[PDB]
């Protein structure tokens, strides 16, 4: 389009004549130029699939791990940029932590994403410091209150969702979600979907290898969020390559 | 310094404030018209106590001014708890001056938008000063600030003299706002202190209007 | 470097914070609080354009205290920290002081902090704004409403957003008409203002109506069911 | 000559007499060139035109000692450098090809330092120099100055070498960090000559300036120097005839540069679409496949670009809606409102409103409809606050309504009407303080509407003083000044000489025959001859209307303020106030109607045996003598008004400047302003000289500013009064405004001296009329005068910077 | 010329999304000469090659010692590494003196990326110009990581920074299908393959320019000098 | 010669587009403006020859010191004026005394090196740390951007390079002492072009056997005797 060079989207810590801030625009433009994180939530828990993708043929095999333990009962789905997605990985690990030596139990998730998205957003008003450049999911289970799935953005706002997109191919994958009833289905439906949808939306004339990492919390890990077993992991790899075709 | 003299220009900008100096007591008169019927009139206040004997009033900018409002009752008690005498005015206006002149030394700030009128009794005997951003303080006989400040300042020239009256000080100090007020001012929309021996107080809306009635 | 800080312009201005006031239409939400005899309304529109998010966290009414509430205009991660600054200072006074904060203390207290925002250099304004709610004690019901320049005023009814100099004039040819009052009318003139600027016929997923009461002050978010009930009653006459 | 250049040689100071004498050689070199050879000399000029560019050179070795400050202005040594060349020996291109040799890294961006404000000079007066050769050499006529030989003319491959040699510090010093302006002049005058060498690179360097968003500073260097090579690129030129079809790509490309954030690629995205459109014929001349021969496969392609006009003017019209929408106030103070326009944005409108009238002129009455629908729709339904962006709107309103008169007109005039009388209705808005803001936005743009071709208004007559026999006397200082500057422009457009249409294309232009071809007619500069200005001259019927409405809305008032200096109508403050702001506007407005003030001549001022006689123009109108003069009956009442003023209500600082407008132009303004005809003069030559074809010689240029010029030698001629007779009734304006200048309040002072500076110097030998008048205050004896009274007749005394004294 | 408005200091993003500090200094370690890293199942070596300022001077150290199973090996500004590893010795420290065990290397190298995203986002201070290669062994096996100055750490099989490395990081992603698998002398000459193809055509690994760091099982970490990298370049074969 | 800047250097903090801080850069080929100084490490201990340029007969040449005794066993010759030197000086002096404090032995040349080196973390001097440890005679130049390497001979300041082209030529590793103080003279007298005398050179060796020495005017002149 056009340059802007009278200097408005040097620092957060200006707003522009139409009253934009660019900077936290920019670290947004920055994380739909990354690959795409999804999360959907069910009737018993949440579920998280990233496209990570392997840029060197010589890493470990889970190496740049975009899924993240910030608490016992709590997962983190990034997108964006890694080093300050792990700055905020530990930041909401802290939260998580000192929330439980202060008052005595789990954090909740809507406090543990408030609490992070404060964070977030007090790096978006000073000149001393940059917006991060990573929108990320957090997802938990308990019995008490249900299935729980906010993301965070650059800007420092949560919303609910019951399904989330964050990345390059998040319209789509926004697209896919919502053909798809969530609000009826349990944890092992949703990752045959979650591995389907993932596998949809990868372009590979662009970049061409990845690892679908999945994570859930739910009844089924009794509101611990984990990894997964390799073994529905590749039946939802499975079905997602069956499922393209 | 540059942003001084534009903290002026702010100052020039806001509405008309009149205080006189009369022989028994000050007073001090503001421009308070609310932009539309919306708004709560009895709500917010221009005309301010400090002390029991103190009371300000300002031109300028509102938020700027609540600021050295705070910052000026704070140094009154603190005054008060060395001394257990009430300050004099000329030693609060130091004071208030040299806490807004610090926001001109220091950089990353700005000054305040906000030039002062402090009225007060001590020691039987009135004061009238003003303040400016700059942080300089000049003892007035009467003063405008705010908008047309300059036909103010000639309007109060022509009408005062020093064996004038609190009562007749009051009814040139409205005069002095309806010089300027454009629009057929209330006891809703001005807003009037006065400092005499009882002490500070600002004026109650029935106690405007009747001043308002005999003009 | 005079346009870009908060520093004075020539002409005694300053343009960041008439660019917060910009920032807080780019939201695309308009909110109105008026107030009655015995009561306060605050009613804003709940445009929720994503249909696979959770809808019940999408809110602009805030609760502050029991007795006071709050809906907030702007930029939505400033409003959430300016919410979360308003309760700090409600605990703070209740704590300190020993009685429940009014809403034009609170509402001063939020603006004397965003004077700071506007002073020093080194911070932007933070561009949204907050209508408190709130039952006082002595004066009935109050509404008061700080911008990011750090004003406040109480209100005998406002607007905040997009539509708000449209709504301001919808209701300042309301308010010197009647004196709207009453429980029903002032959730009446708020629904009806909010639908005449933005014309378009409301349907109850799709505001959200927060009351206060002198015959109970707790603050409540209405049901949509409630919302229903004035819907309704406004939509056949 | 050999005496006084061998003096030169021999001399190596920097002497101060050597720069005196290099202005002479320059002055010899360029009256005789097909004469003295400079060849032996050439090695030396360039070589101290080198050293007195004063580069730093070597290993940080420098010079305190060495003279810095003068002997080698660049004007002088440019024009010297240029006249040498030719011939039959270049010697003086291959030395001026080796100078911008030495000198390209010196040019590089990243290498500014304070050489660079002399080195800047060079480039940009030295191509312009070669253009006043060639048309010395080439387009001047025969005359009686020594015309140059055919030995010593600059010849086609002697002008390409200067192209060749000088553009690479051209195009690096585009990028400068000083701001690219003495580079786009450089590549004006370098295109005039070479435009296939010149154009291609600037687009090559445009089109990713243009693209990017890490180098902004790329966007404002690669703009304004496409400004200057507009007129060559538009042409074609029959060696460059790839040309144009930049043109619109690129000014599509460029309309995200209107921008409410950047004031300054706003300022040059504007600059650039009123300058790439003024040179584009508009109209959709796409459907010609009919037309199987007499086409060229540029012109076919150019000609099937031409349908993304709509394209152009709609997406470009989106853009300055969102720079108005976002262009609001926003008002942050609780105590006080702005209500005012600060500079950045008073300019941003005049840009804005100046293209977009610039594109409309230009466009065919098919986009013209698209575009008034637009405007109509957005002004209709987006209701505007009235300082800073209902100005915007209502501005760019009226350059729709400015373009095609009958049509436009009809869509606001009935609507804004309508709206107006709906909302004035309830008889209480009289004496209503405030006006609910419909009626301001609507009255605000009703008000601007009508400053527009008269003939083409006479039609909403009768509708249109209905809606100013109800509002000019609302009580709201936004609403009748709002109105009364309607009553402003409704009669300065009825009464005044204007021209009406300013299109490149003469008196034509929307024309149902598109069979023949607008897009071969993209330039066609200057054109004086077959010009064909549709000029605006007052009718019998619209003068009619002007005193009509000058005998229904001045006549009531001035009644009012006649009984107002009796002991009659005991009135208001703000009452005199709004009744002065009619008779101002209404005086301000139909000034060229009413003839200047009369009396008998004041006697005893200075013998006189030849003549003092004063000169009598005629401007165009014949000004009615059968009809009551309206100067002098104002003046009647505002003498009396002032008497009553200056001894009954002294404080009224708000009524008593008007009295001072008044006398001000009842005294001056015969319709046209000073201040806005210098201003306007300003601004042609600004114009003018950035659109200069210096090489052609027959004043070719843009038939707007062309137009623009008449208009100027118009309001010249109506604006010069010679010394006319000081008569009497001027003297008691004068004596009445001392009255002011010597007064209690001290802005009615200052802006009452103002007023009393410009009567001085407007009478012959009235400055030494009122002597001892200013003097009386100042005396010794003269007992207890004030001291404001004393104040102001010393200021009166001082005068101003540029006036009497 | 092209002036960018946007890489002026690291707290500013570029409308592209971009961060160019972080990015400028991501080359920074190609300014670094070449380091080749790579682990079996039992070892993890560290081969470096090391250049002189004269014929006089001596070879600038590039692997060092953290603790006595971390060794990392350096590619940037050693003014960065410096802090680095006095950063990560007094990690390995803290760690064997509250604990007693040997830090996890991937706890070391998480907590090197949480301190170095630090300047990434704070006004006044640059990136880290130096990337490291890390090779430890611990519970989990051996180990190599690469630290870039973005703060991003990568867990490798094998890996190669430092100036013209993209031939080796083509040597090893050939040959690691057989890495695991290796004794320590072959796994030492494959990294030595490894960095003698970072070479140009007259050049050769020589005893004075190649350091070689071994850690393993039952080996702590040790750095092979000068005489000490004789019995690891005298087995190869001649340059192909 | 004549002017090639670009946007990428002086920045006092910033990166170039190929990893480079030409702020820094620039700042280091600053500190060649320094007078030369020649360091030979030989088996026979250290040797450490620097020029003085004495400007009037009324100095003292004692006073103006640009070879230091850091410690007993360790002597530094420094390239620029004292001034900025002398905190990195005190700076050694002060860690080899701490490390004795705490360790009741001698500091290695490599580690005093290395504690001046981690205060240089820019500085602007160059130093050349010659010294005799547990590892025999030993000889360090650390340059102003931290950098420091052993070398067996090195030379700093205004002909570094010129200089250090003729001492890769004269060294060898079976050199002797008296060999490397009378090369050293020569590549002085060579780099200064002036005639070679006490008052004008400073001279100091550190030997196994004894301490840090500087020559007396004395003993320095039996040198120039024979070259
Ligand atoms: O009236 P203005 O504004 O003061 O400007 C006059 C100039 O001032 P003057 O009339 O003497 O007071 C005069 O220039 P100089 O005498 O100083 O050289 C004229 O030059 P001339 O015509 O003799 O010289 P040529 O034709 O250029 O060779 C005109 O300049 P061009 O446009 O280049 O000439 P064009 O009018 O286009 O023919 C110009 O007419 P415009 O009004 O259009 O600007």
């Amino acid at each position: 389009m056009s340059s802007i060079g009278t200097g408005y989207d040097l620092s957060a810590s200006t707003f522009s004549p139409d009253g934009r801030v660019f900077q936290v625009e920019y670290a947004m433009k920055a994380v739909e130029n990354s690959s795409t994180a999804i999360g959907i939530r069910c009737k018993d828990g949440v579920v998280f699939g990233v496209e990570k993708l392997v840029l060197s043929k010589l890493y470990e095999e889970g190496s740049n791990k975009r899924l993240f333990n910030v608490d016992r009962h709590v997962g983190m789905a990034v997108a964006g940029l890694l080093a300050d997605a792990r700055s905020l990985a530990d930041i909401a690990r802290e939260e998580a932590s000192n929330f439980r030596s202060n008052f005595g139990y789990n954090i909740p998730l809507k406090h543990l994403a408030d609490r992070v998205a404060m964070y977030v957003h007090a790096y978006t008003l000073y000149s001393a410091v940059r917006p991060f450049g990573c929108s990320f999911m957090l997802g938990s289970y308990s019995v008490n209150d249900g299935a729980q799935l906010y993301m965070i953005d650059p800007s420092g706002v949560s919303y609910g969702y019951w399904g989330c997109a964050i990345g390059k191919a998040r319209q789509a994958a926004k697209t896919e979600i919502e053909k798809l009833q969530m609000k009826e289905m349990t944890c092992r439906d949703i990752v045959k979907e979650v591995a389907k949808i993932i596998y949809i939306v990868h372009d590979e004339v662009k970049d061409k290898a990845f690892e679908l990492e999945l994570s859930w919390v739910g009844e089924l890990t009794n509101g611990r969020h984990e990894i997964v077993p390799k073994d529905i992991r590749e039946e939802a790899e499975k079905y997602a390559k069956e499922s393209l075709k | 310094l540059v942003q001084i003299e534009y903290a002026l220009a702010a100052v020039a900008g806001g509405a008309p404030s009149v205080g006189i100096k009369a022989a028994n007591g000050v007073v001090l008169a503001t421009e308070k018209k609310q932009k539309s019927i919306l708004y709560d009139e009895r709500s917010v206040h221009k005309v301010e106590p400090i002390t029991k004997h103190i009371g300000l009033v300002y031109s300028g900018m509102g938020p700027d001014y609540r600021v050295l409002v705070h910052r000026a009752r704070k140094l009154a008690q603190q005054y008060y708890l060395v001394y257990q005498e009430p300050i004099p005015t000329a030693q609060l206006v130091q004071r208030v001056a040299s806490v807004m002149q610090e926001y001109t030394q220091s950089g990353g700030v700005r000054p305040f938008g906000v030039s002062l009128l402090i009225c007060g009794w001590n020691e039987g005997r009135p004061y009238l000063f003003q303040s400016d951003p700059s942080g300089a303080y000049f003892a007035w006989k009467a003063t405008a600030m705010g908008k047309n400040y300059v036909n103010g300042k000639t309007f109060l020239e022509k009408r005062y003299n020093e064996d004038l009256e609190l009562e007749d000080a009051i009814h040139t100090a409205i005069l002095t706002l309806k010089e300027s007020f454009e629009g057929q001012m209330t006891e809703d929309n001005i807003e009037v202190g006065i400092c005499n021996e009882a002490g500070f107080r600002r004026l109650t809306p029935t106690e405007v209007k009747d001043y308002l009635a005999a003009i | 470097f005079d346009r870009h800080i908060t520093i004075f312009s020539p002409e005694g201005r300053l343009y960041q914070v008439e660019y917060a006031f910009k920032a807080i239409n780019q939201g695309g939400l308009t909110s109105v609080a008026v107030r009655g005899k015995d009561c306060a309304v605050i009613v804003t529109q709940k445009k929720v354009p994503d249909k696979l998010l959770d809808s019940s966290t999408v809110t602009h009414l805030f609760k502050i205290t029991e007795n006071i509430g709050c809906v907030m205009t702007g930029m939505t991660a400033d409003s959430r920290s300016q919410v979360q600054r308003a309760r700090y200072e409600a605990a703070n006074w209740k704590y300190k002081y020993g009685y429940e904060i009014p809403v034009d203390m609170l509402c001063k207290r939020i603006a004397d902090i965003s004077q700071v925002y506007t002073q020093n250099a080194e911070m932007r304004p933070l561009g949204c704004c907050m209508i408190l709610i709130g039952i006082d004690e002595e004066q009935g019901p109050q509404v008061y409403k700080c911008d990011p320049a750090g004003y406040y005023c109480g209100f005998k009814a406002t607007a905040a957003g997009v539509k708000q100099t449209e709504s301001t004039s919808f209701l300042e040819k309301k308010v010197k008409k009647k004196f709207d009052w009453t429980f029903e009318q002032t959730v009446e003139t708020a629904i009806t203002c909010l639908s005449t600027v933005l014309s378009i016929d409301f349907k109850p997923s799709e505001i959200e109506v927060g009351v206060v009461t002198v015959e109970n002050p707790k603050f409540r978010i209405l049901t949509e069911a409630e919302i229903d009930a004035h819907l309704v009653a406004l939509a056949e006459r | 000559f050999d005496e006084l250049i061998g003096l030169w040689v021999s001399v190596q100071n920097l002497p101060q007499w050597e720069g005196q004498l290099v202005n002479l050689f320059a002055r010899l070199a360029t009256d005789n060139i097909g004469y003295i050879d400079w060849d032996p000399y050439v090695p030396k000029i360039f070589t101290r035109i080198l050293r007195s560019l004063n580069l730093p050179v070597g290993s940080s070795q420098v010079l305190v000692p060495r003279f810095l400050t003068n002997a080698y202005d660049i004007g002088h040594a440019v024009i010297w450098i240029t006249a040498m060349m030719g011939g039959p020996s270049k010697l003086v291109q291959k030395h001026l090809a080796g100078l911008f040799n030495s000198i390209t890294s010196f040019y590089h961006p990243s290498n500014n330092g304070r050489w660079l404000n002399k080195l800047m000079k060079l480039l940009q007066r030295l191509p312009n120099s070669v253009v006043r050769r060639l048309h010395r050499e080439r387009y001047k006529k025969p005359s009686w100055l020594t015309p140059v030989p055919d030995s010593h003319k600059l010849t086609d491959q002697d002008v390409t070498d200067f192209v060749q040699c000088i553009i690479q510090p051209v195009l690096l010093a585009m990028f400068s960090k000083t701001g690219s302006l003495e580079a786009a002049q450089a590549l004006q005058n370098l295109a005039l000559m070479r435009p296939e060498l010149v154009i291609p690179p600037v687009l090559e360097r445009t089109y990713p300036a243009l693209e990017t968003l890490t180098e902004p500073h790329q966007l404002t260097a690669t703009l304004s120097c496409v400004i200057g090579v507009a007129r060559s690129l538009v042409s074609g030129g029959r060696w460059f005839p790839e040309g144009p079809t930049h043109m619109l790509p690129l000014l599509m490309r460029a309309l995200p540069g209107v921008d409410p954030n950047d004031f300054s690629k706003c300022m040059i995205t504007f600059q650039f679409i009123a300058t790439f459109s003024t040179l584009v014929p508009l109209v959709d001349c796409s459907s010609v496949l009919q037309e199987r021969n007499d086409l060229t496969e540029v012109e076919r392609e150019l000609c099937s670009a031409t349908a993304e006009f709509e394209d152009f003017v709609l997406q470009f019209m989106d853009r300055c809606f969102g720079l108005i929408e976002s262009s609001t106030l926003e008002q942050t103070r609780e105590e006080t409102e702005t209500e005012k326009m600060t500079h950045l944005e008073s300019l941003v409108e005049l840009g804005l409103s100046s293209t977009f009238s610039t594109i409309l002129t230009q466009c065919s009455k098919e986009i013209f409809m698209v575009a008034l629908q637009k405007v109509f729709n957005f002004s209709t339904s987006h209701i505007f606050e009235t300082r800073v962006a209902g100005r915007m709107v209502a501005d760019m309103c009226r350059a729709a309504v400015k373009c095609c008169p009958e049509e436009s007109l009809k869509l606001f005039v009935p609507h804004c009407c309508s709206v107006i009388t709906q909302l004035t209705m309830n008889d209480d808005v009289l004496n209503d303080e405030e006006l609910d803001k419909e009626l301001l936005w609507n009255l605000q743009l009703l008000s601007e509407i009508t400053r527009v071709d008269g003939r083409k208004l006479l039609l909403y007559r009768e509708q249109l003083v209905k809606i100013l026999q109800r509002t000019l006397h609302l009580t709201c200082k936004q609403g009748y000044t709002l109105s009364c500057n309607l009553l402003h422009h409704l009669l300065r457009s009825t009464t005044l000489i204007y021209p009406t249409e300013y299109c490149s294309v003469p008196g034509g232009f929307d024309k149902p025959p598109s069979e023949y071809f607008p897009i071969k007619d993209w330039g066609k500069p200057g054109d004086l001859w077959n010009l064909g200005i549709q000029w605006h001259v007052p009718s019998s019927e619209e003068v009619s209307f002007a005193f009509y409405l000058l005998d229904s809305f001045l006549q009531p008032e001035l009644v009012k303020l006649q009984h107002c200096g009796d002991g009659k109508l005991e009135m208001s403050r703000d009452d005199i106030l709004q009744s002065l702001t009619i008779v101002h506007n209404c005086i301000l407005g139909s000034g060229n109607l009413l003839p200047p003030l009369k009396g008998e001549p004041v006697t005893n001022l200075v013998p006189s045996m030849v003549s003092l006689e004063e000169t009598k123009l005629y401007t165009g109108l014949e000004y009615d003598l059968s009809r009551e003069n309206h100067r002098e009956v104002i003046a009647t009442v505002i003498r009396k008004l002032l008497n009553h003023i200056l001894d009954n209500s002294e404080d009224d600082t708000k009524s008593l400047f008007l009295i001072i407008k008044i006398i001000g132009d009842l005294l001056q303004f015969q319709g046209s302003h000073k201040h806005e005809f210098d201003s306007r003069w300003k601004s042609f030559n600004l114009v003018k000289k950035s659109m200069e074809n210096r090489l052609h010689g027959k004043k070719q240029h843009i038939r707007a500013l062309l137009i623009d010029r008449v208009m100027l030698q118009h309001e010249l001629r109506t604006l010069t009064v010679e010394g006319c007779e000081y008569k009497k009734i001027h003297q008691d304006m004068i004596r009445d405004l001392l009255r002011l200048s010597t007064s209690s309040y001290s802005q009615v002072r200052n802006k009452a001296q103002q007023t009393f500076f410009a009567a001085l110097g407007a009478y012959n030998f009235c400055c030494r009329d009122i002597i001892p008048l200013v003097l009386e205050f100042l005396r010794p004896d003269r007992q207890g005068v004030t001291q404001q009274q004393f104040k102001g007749a010393l200021y009166c005394l001082l005068g101003n910077h540029s006036g009497v004294c | 010329m092209f002036r960018n408005q946007y890489d002026n200091d690291v707290t500013v993003w570029s409308p592209q999304g971009r961060i160019h500090q972080i990015e400028y200094a991501m080359e920074a370690v190609k300014q670094g000469s070449a380091t080749v890293g790579l682990k079996s199942k039992t070892h993890a070596v560290l081969v470096a090659l090391k250049r002189a300022q004269s014929e006089l001077a001596a070879h600038q150290k590039k692997i060092l010692h953290v603790d006595n199973h971390i060794g990392i090996s350096i590619a940037g500004l050693t003014a960065d590494a410096r802090l680095l590893c006095n950063f990560m010795r007094q990690e390995c420290l803290d760690s064997r003196f509250v604990f007693d065990r040997p830090l996890p290397v991937s706890r070391l190298v998480s907590l090197i990326g949480s301190k170095t995203q630090i300047p990434t986002q704070r006004y006044g201070r640059r990136p880290y110009g130096v990337g490291l290669l890390i090779a430890g062994y611990d519970d989990m096996g051996p180990h190599i990581f690469q630290t870039c100055p973005s703060a991003n750490y990568f867990d490798c099989r094998a890996m190669s920074i430092g100036a013209r490395s993209q031939s080796a990081r083509t040597y090893l992603e050939r040959h690691m299908s057989e890495f695991m698998e290796c004794n320590l002398n072959e796994l030492v000459k494959h990294g030595l393959r490894a960095l003698r193809e970072t070479l140009p055509a007259e050049q050769d690994l020589t005893t004075k320019n190649v350091s070689i760091g071994i850690v393993g099982k039952d080996l702590e970490f040790t750095i092979y000098d000068d005489d000490d990298v004789s019995p690891f370049l005298e087995g190869l074969e001649e340059r192909p | 010669m004549f002017l090639t800047r670009s946007e990428y250097d002086r920045g006092v903090n910033t990166f170039s587009p190929e990893g480079r801080l030409f702020q820094v850069e620039y700042a280091i080929e600053a500190i060649k403006l320094g007078s030369t100084a020649i360091g030979i490490q030989t088996s026979e201990g250290v040797c450490l020859a620097v020029e003085k340029r004495i400007t009037s007969p009324l100095m003292e040449p004692s006073s103006i010191e640009k070879i230091v005794e850091i410690d007993a066993h360790i002597g530094c010759a420094m390239s620029g004026l004292i001034a900025d030197a002398k905190t990195l000086i005190d700076k050694a002096r002060v860690e080899t005394q701490n490390h004795w404090f705490t360790y009741n032995e001698t500091m290695t040349v490599e580690s005093v090196t290395q504690a001046v080196s981690n205060l240089a973390l820019p500085f602007g001097v160059a130093l050349l740390f010659g010294g005799v440890d547990e590892k025999g005679p030993q000889l360090f130049h650390m340059d102003p951007s931290g950098t420091f390497v052993q070398c067996d001979a090195r030379a700093i300041g205004s002909a570094s390079e010129g200089a250090q082209s003729s001492l890769q030529e004269v060294y060898h590793k079976s050199m002797t002492l008296k060999e490397a103080i009378k090369s050293s003279l020569i590549i002085l007298k060579q780099v200064m072009e002036e005639k070679l005398n006490a008052t004008n050179i400073e001279l100091a060796t550190v030997q196994p056997g004894q301490n840090f020495h500087m020559f007396t005017k004395e003993e320095l002149e039996e040198v120039i005797k024979d070259i």
